[PDB]
């Protein structure tokens, strides 16, 4: 599912500004 | 309107900037509730009061590295003189030899993101019970010719009274026409930000979408381990709703996620109001949700004046400051 593929991603935790 | 008022108030402070309100010794330094590139922030206790406080401090030296000297003016600029229930009450403003610093009272909530996460999706009345208030802000902010461009979970802080409370003013800025700064968190940047052309507030609208997706959903309508891979799917026009999203839910965000800003609601000939008048928010009583006087569907967890339960821990550093005076020019209105 997408729920389970953004969870195992690296973009799950605080995402800082570019 | 009553926004007429607002701007009268708004004015007077962005003309006449409140300065060098209090001083560090004045503080004392309890933990730190977040960290950044050019600083962090600290709990802090007034003495004088026993109040408690988020103290931001921004290390001079390496906002000039980053090339972020507008941005922090704009920043204290824009935070000493608006007033709004949802924005963070900026205190007290101070520079030294060394930092920068912007005392706000404590939001011993936490971000939104925390629970966000933990929760893992917000029921579509809870979702828009927080949607309002950004509605309501944005609407505020845009009125004084404003555009935050720092919308995520991140910067939306839940007060005692289970309301929004928006930090991180340090891309907001007073811009009456088109402005070009790439700036923004890659799951939130808007297709024009993107493709490096002249913005506007659209950006923010756009900015809200992505936020209501992610509170209904539990999961940004874009991501990508890659920035480059996520900025190719903004760029797209492509979205896609999971199966529990309801209709008036799904066209809402259609309309908001509009890669055509020529078509993209709160952007229209009616602005904010394609968006407060649309069939999701068919439930919202704006005027009761401004007086608070809606019923939160959750406050957080109070552990009492201090505590930082809702925050996470950093290793508890030293506030250093040099007996030497560092980038006072470019700091000078501050
Ligand atoms: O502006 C903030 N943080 C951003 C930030 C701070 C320092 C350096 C940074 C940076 O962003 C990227 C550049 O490096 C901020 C966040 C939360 C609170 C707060 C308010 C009330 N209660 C608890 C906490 C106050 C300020």
């Amino acid at each position: 599912t997408t729920y389970a593929d953004f969870i195992a991603s690296g973009r799950t935790g605080r995402r800082n500004a570019i | 309107e009553f926004l007429a008022k607002a701007k009268e108030d708004f004015l007077k402070k962005w003309e006449n900037p409140a300065q060098n309100t209090a001083h560090l010794d004045q503080f004392e330094r309890i933990k730190t509730l977040g960290t950044g590139s050019f600083g962090r922030v600290m709990l802090v206790k007034h003495m004088e009061t026993g109040n408690h406080y988020a103290m931001k401090i921004l290390d001079k030296q390496k906002v000039v590295k980053l090339k972020q000297i507008e941005h922090t003016l704009n920043e204290k600029r824009i935070l000493q003189a608006v007033n709004f229930p949802f924005l963070v009450k900026l205190e007290f403003s101070f520079k030294d030899n060394s930092n920068l610093y912007m005392v706000m009272e404590y939001v011993p909530g936490g971000e939104m993101f925390s629970h966000l996460r933990r929760i893992g999706r917000f029921s579509e009345p809870h979702a828009r019970f927080y949607a309002a208030q950004i509605v309501l802000t944005f609407e505020y902010l845009h009125s004084l010719d404003l555009i935050y461009r720092d919308l995520k979970p991140e910067n939306l802080l839940i007060d005692q009274q289970g309301y929004i409370q928006v930090t991180d003013f340090g891309f907001a800025k007073r811009v009456k026409g088109r402005t070009w700064t790439l700036c923004g968190t890659p799951e939130y940047l808007a297709p024009e930000i993107i493709l490096s052309k002249g913005y506007n507030k659209a950006v923010d609208w756009w900015a809200l979408g992505v936020l209501i997706y992610e509170m209904a959903a539990g999961y940004p309508p874009f991501f990508a381990d890659q920035p480059i891979q996520i900025y190719e799917k903004i760029v797209s026009g492509k979205v896609r709703f999971p199966s529990h999203f309801s209709s008036d839910l799904k066209d809402l965000l259609r309309n908001l996620l509009q890669v055509d800003l020529t078509k993209r609601f709160g952007n229209l000939k009616n602005g904010v109001n394609d968006i407060k008048n649309h069939k999701w928010f068919a439930t919202t009583d704006w005027i009761a949700i401004y007086q608070r006087k809606v019923e939160a569907p959750f406050i957080p967890k109070f552990k009492g004046p201090g505590d930082t339960s809702n925050f996470d821990d950093y290793e508890e550093e030293e506030i250093r400051v040099s007996i030497n005076e560092k980038c006072g020019k470019e700091f000078s209105e501050f």
